[PDB]
RNA sequence: AACGCGACGAUACUACCCGCACGUUGUAGACGUAUAAGAAUAGGCUCCGGCCUCGUAUCCUAGCAGGCGAUUCCUCCGCCGGCCUCGAAGUGGCCGUCGGUAAUUCGCGUAUUGCAAUUUAGACACGCGCGGGAUCAAAUCCUUUGCAGACGACUUAGAUGUG
């Protein structure tokens, strides 16, 4: 009985698109990494895989879970928020929804 | 340090109403569920009659043709005063804004589900850390009682029952801590020599 | 205001056939950089004297550094500022470590207390009070008291602004 | 006449009071500039506890329970260093609770992945004896 | 004239309620309660003395 | 101007016991015990010598320093109350209708009650309930005199004011109608 | 008209609810508060008035009274309420 | 006054843009009239202005006045 | 409040309750979703020794996604009962039975998913199935009533009866 965890990823939250006062740009998203509070801490996560895991209705090829893959591109602001670019823009209904930030490609 | 939790139960005592609401609103839009307890113990800066003057001016604003529908529904409970502040801080006329409000819960006192949970505090909204020592402040419970809130005494009695049970729990709590220290002392002389400095060298 | 250094600016009128070897005036100017230091030289000279930039020449710009930037000193500043009523004399005292520190505090203090701007203030004299008994202002006089020692009641702790939620109520005693 | 007062016992900023900065370094107050700033100097031989002579704001500092007894006002680096070594500020600071907590933090940060596994295994063995003792009482 | 919610009228009514109306209504209540008294008098888990459980929400579903 | 230090002193006599918590002051004396909460004022309390209480404030303004003067006299008044006490003497005067004053002590709530009758011939009975710890007696030394004494100056003075206000003439001439109950002398019991 | 009775709609029920029982303190003896009856009609009475200070004092007055038929009520249950922050 | 219990109509601080242009035109018009009136200037203007001099609370007024006095004398004898 | 809530009565099928078997079922979004004193902030906590900037803390945390057999251990976890306790929008404690259980140390097994591809794994609700227990209901139309009424609505009465 291991009674332990299996988490190899850092938790994140999809806050919003890259936006101005009025105009929003779905191509780039903003992610809040848990425990990341400054730009120095965010620099560790640039270039890391980020996957949005959600559930669907129809089983396509053995699962109902679909994944959208992206990367952490650059830090946003001064509060540890990062910018992410995915294969497709996130559904925009996933504002405030969990994302997975993987530890690869690693350089440590 | 930006941790994510199932629900953060905030002890509303000693908090400035607006500053707590702004922080609560940002967390709700980010996707975090918030429960605020003891809204009657919240604080509003400035003198009391200024808070009373604002609410009476709020009572002025009423729809002329039909007060039943459309008009500003004035809520006298302390939690709904806090909820009004949070609602004005959230785009409640959107689907995203309504979903954010579903992550919020406000109460008078500490209902029995939450009287056994850990109440967090928001330092940025704490009155003792924010207000200049000479300035005046007022309590939301006092303003609510003066505008029509009917349940000030009932909430007060339930707090007395709640804190009496807390006294018994703390007496039990101190007994366990005393027993833990004694057990720790007895084991420390029997566990091992070699293990001891290994923990100490590692900081544990 | 900003970050300032004392500047020794020596300038002269351009030598003509009738007047070779001109007067070589000098001023001490508090400016953020050398570009501003020369501008204030010609602005002040245009008022005082009849020498303009076109017929002028900057001989030298030098930085005056404080001799002892580790000794606590009391400074007295005699300044004139103009308001909606007119131009007023005021004498004020600043306890600092350098003259530039004293002048920077003066600009902040005049802006806070009288809404006076940089373009409105003329610094007529900054002097180190060589000894106590030269301190006239009670706020400086209390700092030069014998055996000064005070507590720091109601000290608000520094909590990271990104640490939204705290488990314990903070204390304001140390 | 009986008077019993329990109000507060603060630590006073005064000449000779050594204060702790955020860097973990120490500095003794040499002169009080105003109610918000002081002039300090840390002559400790330890590079971690050393502080260059200069102005330190009191918001950025913390008052330690150590006071050099008769430090002269305006004393320069040579005079302050003589009092620092004579009083033994480094030895007294190392015995303080603040330094012990800071040392504990430093050891825990330097832990590697293998050390965390060892800490967990060694703590469980310690916990096993603690649980047996608590069972008796 | 003095309104029905005048402070002075309330004070006078309070004295009347305490010094005249009170004793009369107290005597009436004693007689009425006596008549209703006459009519009426005419293991914890297994016994119910231990009050146990019979047979939208307030918390978020975990 | 943010004065760095300002302090005051309250000497205590030998027969007192000043127990002061955070800012709750309790003074026990031969006459009794007084208590008062002054947590609304930022003040640091201390013992400077054997029998003098020191109160100081650090980094305050003129408003904050001046507040120490009020605290000094308030605690001093509680010291006087437990040692010497306070006494207020009232005289009631009339032209034609003699004022009837009745003083009784009731068991419930333990407070003295002063009942006034025949004020300018009025049929209303005016009842004033004294503050707790305030004793009222009719002196058999002067005619139409009411003695009001206790341990708290505020309770004694306020209760004397309550009697004066209730017996106030209305819709008449102040220059012609002189009836009423007035405070005559103020001082200490001892 | 009066705006205190403004929603001049039909009553939601034919019976009518008390909406307020007198305030309770434990010192008085145990008693009931309300009862039901059926309206029968009106009739005229003659009363020997004993109103000190009235013009009809020590005189006979004719008044209109209403009769309510009141068969005894049967107690068939018991209900308990608790105080909440919501009433 | 019973303002707390029964407050009256608020005084709006929301600026209407009609006033703002009207408020800016008057500021421009008033500034022009000052410049025109200062041009007519039937009033005497002098060269040397009333210098208030060194403040009395300046601790070194002795040395500065002695400095100024000897500055005048040395310049006078040199010229 | 016709999209606020509570208590109670009777609920025919459907499936009302219980157990487990899954769902190519829905979820503004599990992945250790761990952590109850009260009160003051010009003071407080204590085991009465002392302690308090600091939750960068405490607990839990190893094993084919966590096997099998030992060595060794009375530590922790879970289900059922019995006694009680929890009502502000209702639960936890104690005892007993049974089941599991690295605190120490081993033996056997892991390969091949081929150099990464959400590590499809939680909770609630809903539905489909068995096998055990349980129940045999109402409302409306209709006729009637006038305490009601523009029409609906409403107060009534229609099963043997004071109809």
């Amino acid at each position: 009985p291991s009674e332990a965890g299996h988490r190899l990823y850092v938790k994140g939250r999809h806050l919003s698109y890259q936006r101005g006062r009025r105009n929003t740009h779905p191509k780039t998203s903003l992610i809040k990494i848990e425990g990341v509070d400054d730009t120095a801490a965010a620099n560790f996560y640039l270039g890391k895989r980020v996957a949005y895991v959600y559930r669907a209705q129809k089983e396509v090829r053995g699962t109902k879970i679909r994944v959208i893959w992206g990367k952490i591109t650059r830090p946003h602001g001064n509060s540890g928020v990062v910018r992410a670019k995915f294969t497709h823009p996130l559904p925009a209904r996933s504002f405030g929804a969990s994302v997975r930030i993987m530890l690869y490609p690693s350089s440590i | 340090m930006s941790s994510f939790e199932s629900v953060v139960v905030i002890d509303g005592k000693g908090h400035l109403l607006g500053r707590l609401a702004s922080i609560v609103a940002k967390q709700l839009l980010s996707g975090q569920k918030i429960v605020v307890v003891r809204c009657e113990a919240l604080n509003i800066s400035g003198e009391f009659f200024r808070a009373k003057l604002k609410y009476h001016a709020y009572l002025r604003k009423m729809t002329r043709y039909n007060p039943t529908r459309g008009g500003p529904f004035h809520f006298r409970a302390p939690s709904r005063i806090f909820y009004k502040a949070v609602r004005g801080m959230i785009p409640h006329k959107t689907a995203r804004g309504a979903a954010a409000l579903e992550r919020l819960k406000v109460f008078e006192g500490v209902p029995p589900p939450y009287d056994k949970k850990k109440k967090m505090v928001v330092p940025q909204a704490l009155r003792v850390l924010r207000l200049q020592p000479g300035r005046k402040y007022c309590t939301v419970g006092r303003l609510s009682h003066e505008v029509g809130w009917k349940y000030q005494d009932v909430v007060a009695r339930l707090e007395e029952r709640r804190k009496a049970k807390g006294a018994a729990y703390y007496e039990r709590k101190k007994l366990a801590a005393r027993q833990l220290s004694e057990a720790k002392k007895a084991a420390a002389a029997k566990v091992d020599p070699k293990v001891s400095e290994a923990l100490a060298a590692y900081g544990y | 205001m900003g970050r300032l250094q004392e500047y020794q600016v020596i300038g002269r009128h351009l030598p003509t056939e009738a007047n070779p070897n001109p007067a070589l005036y000098r001023m001490r100017i508090f400016a953020p950089n050398e570009v501003v230091a020369k501008s204030r030289f010609w602005y002040f000279l245009r008022g005082l004297k009849k020498v303009k930039k076109a017929t002028g020449e900057i001989v030298s710009v030098n930085v005056i550094s404080e001799k002892h930037p580790l000794k606590v000193k009391n400074f007295g500043i005699w300044l004139r500022y103009d308001s909606r009523s007119g131009t007023h004399n005021m004498y004020k005292e600043y306890r600092e470590t350098s003259r530039v520190a004293a002048v920077e505090a003066m600009y902040a203090d005049m802006a806070a207390r009288h809404r006076a701007r940089f373009r409105s203030i003329h610094i007529l004299k900054v002097v180190e009070l060589e000894k106590t008994e030269d301190v006239k202002r009670p706020y400086i006089k209390q700092l030069v008291a014998k055996n000064l020692s005070f507590p720091l009641p109601h000290r608000v702790p520094k909590i990271s602004t990104k640490k939204i939620f705290s488990a314990k109520r903070p204390s304001t005693f140390s | 006449a009986e008077i019993n007062v329990e109000a507060t016992s603060w630590r006073r900023v005064e000449v000779g009071r050594v204060l702790k900065l955020e860097n973990g370094s120490l500095a003794a107050i040499v002169e009080i500039i105003d109610h918000k700033r002081v002039l300090a100097d840390g002559p400790s031989s330890d590079p971690k506890l050393a502080t260059p002579r200069g102005i330190v704001p009191l918001s950025r500092a913390l008052l330690t329970p150590i006071v050099i007894p008769k430090l002269p006002r305006g004393a320069r680096t040579g005079a302050v260093k003589k009092a620092w070594e004579a009083y033994g500020v480094d030895a007294k600071w190392k015995e303080t609770n603040w330094a012990k907590k800071q040392l504990q933090q430093e050891r825990r940060q330097s832990l590697t992945d293998f050390d965390r596994f060892k800490v967990m295994r060694l703590k469980k063995q310690r916990r096993f004896e603690e649980r047996k003792a608590l069972a008796k009482i | 004239a003095k309104s029905a919610r005048a402070s002075r009228i309330k004070e006078n009514h309070q004295r009347f309620k305490k010094n005249i109306a009170g004793p009369v209504e107290a005597a009436r209540l004693e007689r009425l309660s006596a008549k209703l008294m006459a009519i009426a008098q005419a293991s914890g888990v297994k016994s119910g003395k231990s009050i146990g459980r019979k047979d939208s929400s307030i918390v978020f579903p975990m | 101007m943010r004065y760095i230090h300002s302090e005051e002193t309250i000497p205590v006599p030998e027969n007192l016991k000043v127990s002061i918590k955070s800012r709750l002051v309790t003074v026990e004396g031969p006459r009794g015990k007084l208590q008062k909460d002054l947590s609304h004022i930022a003040v640091n309390f201390s013992v400077v010598k054997k029998g003098v209480i020191g109160l100081e404030i650090h980094h305050g303004s003129r408003k904050d320093v001046a507040a120490l003067r009020t605290v000094r006299t308030i605690i001093n008044n509680m010291i006087i109350g437990v040692t010497k006490g306070f006494k207020y003497k009232m005289r009631y005067v009339y032209a034609h209708f003699p004022i009837n004053v009745n003083v009784e002590k009731n068991a419930e709530t333990g407070c003295y009650e002063v009942e006034i009758r025949n004020f300018i011939g009025e049929k209303i009975v005016r009842k004033v309930v004294m503050a707790p710890g305030v004793e009222v007696e009719i002196s058999k030394a002067q005619k139409d005199e009411l003695i009001l004494s206790g341990n708290s100056l505020e309770a004694v003075s306020q209760s004397a004011a309550d009697i004066q206000q209730i017996c106030k003439v209305r819709n008449k001439d102040i220059r012609k109608f002189l009836d009423g109950i007035y405070v005559s002398e103020k001082g200490n019991i001892v | 008209g009066s705006l205190a009775f403004l929603p001049r709609k039909r009553a939601a029920r034919h019976r009518g609810r008390v909406k307020s029982f007198p305030k309770d303190d434990p010192k008085k003896p145990v008693h009931l508060t309300a009862a039901m009856g059926y309206k029968a009609g009106m009739t005229t009475i003659v009363r020997d008035l004993d109103r000190p200070g009235a013009k009809a004092h020590k005189k006979e007055v004719v008044e209109a009274v209403t009769i309510i038929d009141c068969p005894p009520m049967v107690v068939v249950g018991l209900v308990g309420y608790i105080e909440t922050p919501r009433g | 006054a019973g303002t707390i219990n029964k407050p009256k109509k608020p005084t709006s601080k929301r600026k209407t843009t009609r006033l703002r242009a009207k408020i800016s035109k008057r500021a421009a018009e008033k500034k022009r009239k000052e410049r025109k009136l200062a041009r007519k200037n039937p009033e005497w203007r002098s060269k040397l202005k009333k210098d208030p001099g060194i403040p009395n609370l300046f601790p070194y007024k002795e040395r500065l006045l002695q400095q100024r006095e000897e500055e005048r004398i040395r310049r006078k004898e040199e010229l």
